[PDB]
C-alpha cells in the first residue's frame, strides 16, 4: 500500500520550569526506617 | 388433471463473494520500522 514518509518531527510535552527534588530524595539528612519507610509525592518536575 | 397453473418461482444462488487483499506489514506492524525490520524473518508466510 502507498507509503508516506514522515519528515518532521514533533515533540509535545507539558511545559514544566522545576526540576524535580533529587537533593530533596538523595540527599537528605535523615532518613526513615524501613518498618515506617516515607513516601513522597512527585509532581510538576523535569526528572533530568 | 382438468386444469393447470402455470408458476414462477424464485432461486437465489450465490456465485461470488468478496475479493480481499492483505498488506502485510500495515496489518502486523503498521508504520513502525522496527515491526517491519522483524517481520523479515516471515516473509514466506505473507507470500503463502
Ligand atoms: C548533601 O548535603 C551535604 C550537607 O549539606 C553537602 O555537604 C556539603 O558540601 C558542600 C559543597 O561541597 C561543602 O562546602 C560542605 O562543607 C559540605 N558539608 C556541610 C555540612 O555542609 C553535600 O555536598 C550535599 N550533596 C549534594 C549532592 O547536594
Ligand atoms: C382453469 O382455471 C382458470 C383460473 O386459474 C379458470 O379461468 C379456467 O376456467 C379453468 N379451466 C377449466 C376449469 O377448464
Amino acid at each position: 500500500n502507498f507509503r508516506v514518509q514522515p519528515q518532521d518531527t514533533v515533540v509535545r510535552f507539558p511545559n514544566i520550569t522545576n526540576l524535580c527534588p533529587f537533593s530533596e530524595v538523595f540527599n537528605a539528612t535523615t532518613f526513615a526506617s524501613v518498618y515506617a519507610w516515607n513516601r513522597k509525592r512527585i509532581s510538576n518536575c523535569v526528572a533530568d | 388433471p382438468t386444469n393447470f397453473t402455470i408458476s414462477v418461482t424464485t432461486e437465489v444462488m450465490p456465485v461470488s463473494m468478496t475479493k480481499t487483499s492483505v498488506d502485510c506489514t500495515m496489518y502486523i506492524c503498521g508504520d513502525s520500522v522496527e515491526c517491519s525490520t522483524l517481520l523479515l524473518q516471515y516473509g514466506s508466510f505473507c507470500t503463502q
